[PDB]
RNA sequence: CGCGGGGUGGAGCAGCCUGGUAGCUCGUCGGGCUCAUAACCCGAAGGCGUCGGUUCAAAUCCGGCCCCCGCAACCA
RNA sequence: CGACUCUUAGCGGUGGAUCACUCGGCUCGUGCGUCGAUGAAGAACGCAGCUAGCUGCGAGAAUUAAUGUGAAUUGCAGGACACAUUGAUCAUCGACACUUCGAACGCACUUGCGGCCCCGGGUUCCUCCCGGGGCUACGCCUGUCUGAGCGUCGCU
RNA sequence: ACGAUCCUUCUGACCUUUUGGGUUUUAAGCAGGAGGUGUCAGAAAAGUUACCACAGGGAUAACUGGCUUGUGGCGGCCAAG
RNA sequence: AAUCCGACUGUUUAAUUAAAACAAAGCAUCGCGAAGGCCCGCGGCGGGUGUUGACGCGAUGUGAUUUCUGCCCAGUGCUCUGAAUGUCAAAGUGAAGAAAUUCAAUGAAGCGCGGGUAAACGGCGGGAGUAACUAUGACUCUCUUAAGGUAGCCAAAUGCCUCGUCAUCUAAUUAGUGACGCGCAUGAAUGGAUGAACGAGAUUCCCACUGUCCCUACCUACUAUCCAGCGAAACCACAGCCAAGGGAACGGGCUUGGCGGAAUCAGCGGGGAAAGAAGACCCUGUUGAGCUUGACUCUAGUCUGGCACGGUGAAGAGACAUGA
RNA sequence: UUCUUUGUGAAGGGCAGGGCGCCCUGGAAUGGGUUCGCCCCGAGAGAGGGGCCCGUGCCUUGGAAAGCGUCGCGGUUCCGGCGGCGUCCGGUGAGCUCUCGCUGGCCCUUGAAAAUCCGGGGGAGAGGGUGUAAAUCUCGCGCCGGGCCGUACCCAUAUCCGCAGCAGGUCUCCAAGGUGAACAGCCUCUGGCAUGUUGGAACAAUGUAGGUAAGGGAAGUCGGCAAGCCGGAUCCGUAACUU
RNA sequence: AAGCCUAGGGCGCGGGCCCGGGUGGAGCCGCCGCAGGUGCAGAUCUUGGUGGUAGUAGCAAAUAUUCAAACGAGAACUUUGAAGGCCGAAGUGGAGAAGGGUUCCAUGUGAACAGCAGUUGAACAUGGGUCAGUCGGUCCUGAGAGAUGGGCGAGCGCCGUUCCGAAGGGACGGGCGAUGGCCUCCGUUGCCCUCGGCCGAUCGAAAGGGAGUCGGGUUCAGAUCCCCGAAUCCGGAGUGGCGG
RNA sequence: GGUGGAGCACGAGCGCACGUGUUAGGACCCGAAAGAUGGUGAACUAUGCCUGGGCAGGGCGAAGCCAGAGGAAACUCUGGUGGAGGUCCGUAGCGGUCCUGACGUGCAAAUCGGUCGUCCGACCUGGGUAUAGGGGCGAAAGACUAAUCGAACCAUCUAGUA
RNA sequence: CUAAGGCUAAAUACCGGCACGAGACCGAUAGUCAACAAGUACCGUAAGGGAAAGUUGAAAAGAACUUUGAAGAGAGAGUUC
RNA sequence: CGCGACCUCAGAUCAGACGUGGCGACCCGCUGAAUUUAAGCAUAUUAGUCAGCGGAGGAGAAGAAACUAACCAGGAUUCCCUCAGUAACGGCGAGUGAACAGGGAAGAGCCCAGCGCCGAAUCCCCGCCCCGCGGCGGGGCGCGGGACAUGUGGCGUACGGAA
């Protein structure tokens, strides 16, 4: 048999992101003295819109105290920033909606998002649209804290890392329905070439472990366990249960 | 319609003239050779085409200098000497 | 070792030659080291080499180079021979001794082949038949 | 081929690791209860797959055989 | 007789078989056994009075120089030479020369852009501009120069 | 009323070798029996192709034709009714 | 005016199949918090998703709206925990021997064992008793393997019997439509029933309309006809009039008869078992190829254990041993 | 009376004409201004007065010398000639095309980078001392130079690709008049051509492509296949079902 | 002589062979032995040539040609004049890009091609023809490609484009020393102090960005390119060439 | 005294040459579906990205807005404007349903005529670029991958075997 | 015997190249694909595929010249055995 | 807070040289199949062969025993004959398949580290003089530099050697 698709999205060349619109990657700030032990003030000049993602990028400047220079950042907006509204950034700074500060320091239970999950990879942890973390409890000792992911699953991370406190701007999306092929077919256009999935009952059986037969059937079990090989971890990938 | 009407849209090219080989095989796109393999230091050759050995091998071109060595090798390699003169 | 360079699976053949990981090179690490030496290095020679450490990832050779045209060499009775043009690359032939015990040569029973010049010699002389003016 | 376990009234489960009563349900013959039916409570059968031994004494701990399935195994 | 058709014979047509030739291949044997950064193999482009192809040659381009030999080359003109002069043509070739790409070497192949010195026009260096020449690739050895190190040290 | 080669197992000899000499374990032999090839003079062996291909066969089917007429259709002889 | 299918716009087998097929928005799942999920790569501190972070990525099934999605985990899968522990390789440990060697304990993952999961693959029968005619079964009991087809639907694109039976459509209907269900073998996201709009989709009937026909006829252009000029190709054992016979079981040649007369032109398709292609339907080959799996050997990948990289300190705990 | 022609480049200056989310006075409900639609306004509407940008439009130097249309001459000719004149006045249109500008709508689509140039913040620094300099994001004029390659023709029923002068295929610019909704179909002008690898003579059958048929109207055929009917516009009228 | 033809004479059962005639012009034959790439009717055999078919099918897609004259030996097809038509501005028109590469233009020929013909042609033989600071390429970068460092690989080499990197050779001002031109001044280079990043070599569009040329005339064939006349852009200038 | 042996029992072999027959080698000659190694192709076509170009005339009439009328408010009707559309007729363009027409040694190794679907967005297309063979790519037909695709072409193994 | 270091000509191979010699070899459909302007013409985008084609005569002495036809083509004449 | 040695690591259009690529019949080092046979086929066979990669030479490689032998012992390596189609391997099937000795062609042996002993007694480069310089060498002169004690040169290598 021949290679099937899914397999075929590894190598790329065809499946790889189309990154030619986009207006760069939302990170946070980098970390030095003046974020550590007390805030840097920033002025978020206009909001823009990035093809492929869900989320407005607010576009934030801060001055560098080192040396003589404006430095731009990607901050991913939270639902309330208006252009002109001063951000601060760092431990001593305040908590309002659209002010990244150290998780270890609020008090638990607020909303944040864009959550950092290494202290000092700039965000990674619910940033899609309207997605935001809560903070359960901290710890004094070993400076661990439990924050609950908008998956619902509670990972123990670090108190040194931070988030912007609020929700990502961009919330409902997906109440609206597409209604069209076309709406589906331009979303998915700025992102990558992934959208026309034919199912593989209809595919030829030389392309697909469920195709063949004179009749549209799977006659195999669905569930595949999870260490299969490749072109055939094809289906419900190691399900615990597959039902309602 | 795969065959006639689709020789009609033959227009742009893949291959030219090649500045090592001189034979129409410098693929544009790929910007490489493959009668000899422009941007590899060594020329492209393999011993399953014995025919294509042959079309371009030593004792082919002009000879510009080794016909020369094979000259002054049965002479005995002097220089710096001349025939007696009148 | 020596993982066999084809992709996935794609063997194609009997089972014998189905086997890809468990293959090991049929030449020593440390003649790699010197083979990679030269191949760098393609103005001086190998004389030798020897072992200064390891690591379960890395093994660590130190192989010792001559200078053919420098006059220190040139000019010695002893270490001109290295200058012939005979011993041109002596890592890519297996002329050193990291190469010499890989071909499995020697004297006596132990090998009974490379009886000829080289093991391909030896394949040689056994499989050309003879066939004489008279018969 | 070698590591295991299990076979029980006319039918389905114990009691076996520790020997001291072959037991519990369900089908049957009946007896009670309620004025009667139904439901319920009770008495009675009829049986430890097979051989031998250790033992005060065996279905029970042992060894060998008939009927099964769990595995791992395979050059006449 | 006719016209048409068949066979045979002569002669004339299509065709190039057979035969005899052969500056060519195949096989074996002998001697030697030699490429290149002082730029290999190969490729491109040009060169004759009339020159398309082959061969030869490289802006000195059907060959230059020297040696040997000695009256020609030639398809047609032409003109050198006196062969009583190193002298027409040939072979040898040991001197000189050898355009561009090409390991290809300033950066990439569009034949476009560079820089550092020297020289001549610009000028009488005072910067543009033009022309010519020499350099400017990677890997690596010895040595030289300039450096770096909260590496090991002494002087301070 | 039952089974060749090779392999394995067991049995037997004060049996031979175990490759420089000697001892032992082991191993290889010699002879006999067993462990089986039921396709039974003994390969180790699941399907599908209507996406199919190759070499063949009228040694071999799916038409017609050929012999025969079981069957079908048709026509007779006797005569219980 | 109706029936079926697909909701639709769109796409599809360039060169026989434009569709009811694919796709599609919607719906329902599965895995994954980044040393991760899926995948590529011979290889690497490699690469795509990822200029990404669960309103995301990747793999699925179904196919608009409305309504509904019933039962079954026995089987095959998937998944969960687990000293409650059968099996279990390498390495390590203990014992015997002069040693190779043998034995024993220990014994990971995975298989078994025990739960979960059917919008996972899938399946959804009998028998017996049983209602005041009969019939039937509202009810009760049993297996095989876990229940035995629930809502709905049909002689369907699905019914062998079949041209099932009834009504309508016709003067006449194996067609169509509307009902019955006993359904060889209907059926619920292998989705069932509908359903406004639409379809170069598949069928039935009615009006108009007509050479489809009754039943053919006539006209025009360009060919075909001839001539000036130029001019091939397929095919060709030889060639060519038939009846019967036999033959290798259907003759152009053989036999017996009929008989036959130069050279041709325009049609014509009866024959030449005409030509085009070593039949592809069938079989054989110890000839292959594509695909599948519960075929026989393997293997990439993946999980688990040991050795090395692999250092440091502190408690505890299991076995062995000493042992009252 | 029917047809042809009846004009001015780039570069600058001036003036029309558009646009401003530019400014000054002033403060408005009895709300006002205003477009096809919108839309705007005490965060300043109207009303006045100014400012900026585009100015491809007109005039002006170019520039009437040249070009074009007529008429008449010179040179036998060989001549890039010599003269006469003219190249004018206006209006229209949902007119077609291009361009500029304003405004609106759509996106689970937000619609490119770099070379290069410019403006601003700053004042590190410079020059001169009472007649002169440094400066002149060069104000006007003046001098020199701008090096290398392609430039012919076809661009398609004959120069390309399809074995060919092959009814096939091949990416683009402009688009007259009439009829007509139309860049639909038909006719004509400018421009282009000889009917597409040949002509002549007849008008047989069978053909291919068009048509017509008295009466019936699908009785033909597997099957209304083909052919045929309706068809544009205006005024009425328009059912079942349905999301 | 070989080879070939033969209505001649013959021989041998036969494979074949010997003479006669004609063509031909240069080598050839018998016997004894030796050796082989040694004998053709087929293989849907290979190569080459030639027949019937056969002067046959055919030279029918897109409405259409006619008259007179000229050249010539020759005219249905060439040219001119007239008439009638068609393409009908989304053209059978006027220009380009890709591609073609002399096919573009003049003269001459009609041997071969233009499936008839041809006085004609994109056929042949002679010559000629493409002129740029302003039109494009050249410059920039996109999707991407691709070195160095680094890593991998037995290996040609492969991975990757900022990733495990001492990745700048640049610049202002000042100090030291020198030469150059009238070493007053300006200029040159070496060292020292000082400042310094920018995301990486490089390639990548004749439809993306990209400063700046238009009118008339002129050739058999080129013209925003040649001439005439009007401009415009860039770079330079030391002594600044002049004014403001 | 029995038994097995290719033995002895007063040799017969060696070398060379020829013929016949068998075997291995290409093996009397020609013939496959196949398999492997190394390279060449995205100028056709399949898809993604970048940069450009284009798509008459009309029909239906969504939001929003204006006016009038009816009323008791609640609010509702009427007449306008408006131009939204993976809308409709339809041209250029794209494609190929039907006549199973023409042709079918053709104009053509897939074209022509009429009749057709769509024609503002899942539209078409140029150029550049990326994906290369057990691989690519595929709105999924085992389609396309240079007239070749249920595994392209080129050369070798190979004169593969039958 | 003395490994984990090293050097060393000769007897050996040679279908490439240079210069030769020889043949119980083939003689232009044979022999290398190529006796000749052959890896040429030509074909495919490319990797690659890849031909056909020898002979006048001793010496061109290659037919001067007349005539028909425009000419290709003829009749004469002439050269050569 | 600096200077001066040493070690590691850089920049050079530094001074002077070196390697790249091609041919590739023969050779060396890897990598490396399937056709085919076994009347199938999977071990086997094809075959360490075709293909792929790197490297030189006129030859290459190998080469002077950690050898063969068990003999009354031979004695580097290379090639021929023979051993031999043998021992042996092999679904013990197909098939695969050496080596010793002997006769020949040729025949040549040696050098280091270490152990040690000698005043680094050694070597490379730059300047000057003489000779010849068209395969840049010999001798002399230079408190002229560098390498070298983290070891150069002489004696000296298993056949013993050194004093
Ligand atoms: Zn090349």
């Amino acid at each position: 048999g021949r290679v099937i698709r899914g397999q075929r999205k590894g190598a790329g060349s065809v499946f790889r992101a189309h990154v030619k619109h986009r207006k760069g990657a939302a990170r946070l700030r980098a970390v030095d003295f003046a974020e550590r032990h007390g805030y840097i003030k920033g002025i978020v000049k206009d909001i823009i819109h990035d093809p492929g993602r869900g989320a407005p990028l607010a576009k934030v400047v801060f001055r560098d105290p080192y040396r003589f220079k404006k430095r731009t950042e990607l901050f991913i907006a939270a639902e309330g920033i208006h252009t002109g509204q001063f951000v601060y950034c760092g431990k001593k700074a305040q908590l309002n909606i659209g002010n990244v500060l150290p998780v270890g320091t609020m008090p638990e239970g607020t909303i944040v998002c864009c959550l950092e999950e290494k202290p000092g990879d700039r965000g990674k942890l619910a940033r899609a649209s309207g997605n935001y973390a809560t903070v359960i409890s901290h710890n004094p000792e070993t400076k661990k804290t439990r924050v609950k992911l908008p998956s619902g699953s509670k990972k123990v991370i670090s108190s040194a890392n931070r988030a912007v406190v609020g929700v990502v701007a961009g919330g409902g999306r997906i109440d609206k329905p597409i209604l069209k092929a076309g709406r589906a077919y331009h979303k998915y256009k700025a992102k990558r070439n992934c959208w026309p999935r034919v199912r593989g009952v209809a595919m030829n059986p030389v392309e697909h472990p469920f195709g063949g037969g004179n009749h549209q059937h799977i006659g195999k079990p669905s569930t595949i366990r999870r260490d299969a090989p490749a072109g055939r971890k094809v289906g419900l990938i190691a399900a615990r249960r597959t039902g309602r | 319609t795969k065959g006639t009407s689709s020789f009609g849209k033959r227009r742009n090219k893949t291959h030219t003239l090649c500045r090592r080989c001189g034979s129409k095989a410098y693929h544009l796109q790929k910007s490489t050779c493959g009668k000899c393999g422009y941007p590899a230091k060594r020329k492209r050759k393999y011993n399953w085409s014995a025919k294509a050995k042959r079309r371009n091998t030593t004792g082919t071109g002009r000879m510009r200098h080794l016909k020369i060595v094979y000259r002054r090798f049965r002479h005995g390699f002097r220089e710096g000497t001349t025939p007696k003169p009148k | 070792g020596r993982k066999r360079p084809v992709p996935k699976g794609a063997t194609y053949g009997k089972p014998v030659h189905h086997g890809v990981n468990q293959l090991k090179f049929a030449r020593s690490l440390q003649s790699v080291a010197e083979e990679r030496a030269g191949r760098h290095c393609g103005a001086l020679r190998v004389l030798n080499s020897y072992w200064v450490g390891e690591d379960s990832t890395y093994k660590f050779f130190e192989v010792i180079l001559i200078d053919p045209f420098h006059k220190a060499i040139r000019r010695n009775p002893d270490t001109q021979w290295i200058t012939k043009p005979v011993h041109k690359h002596r890592e890519m032939r297996g002329l050193t001794s990291a190469g010499r015990k890989s071909r499995g040569l020697g004297k006596g029973h132990k090998f009974h082949h490379t009886i000829g010049g080289s093991r391909r010699a030896a394949w040689r002389r056994r499989n050309t038949l003879q066939l004489h003016r008279y018969r």
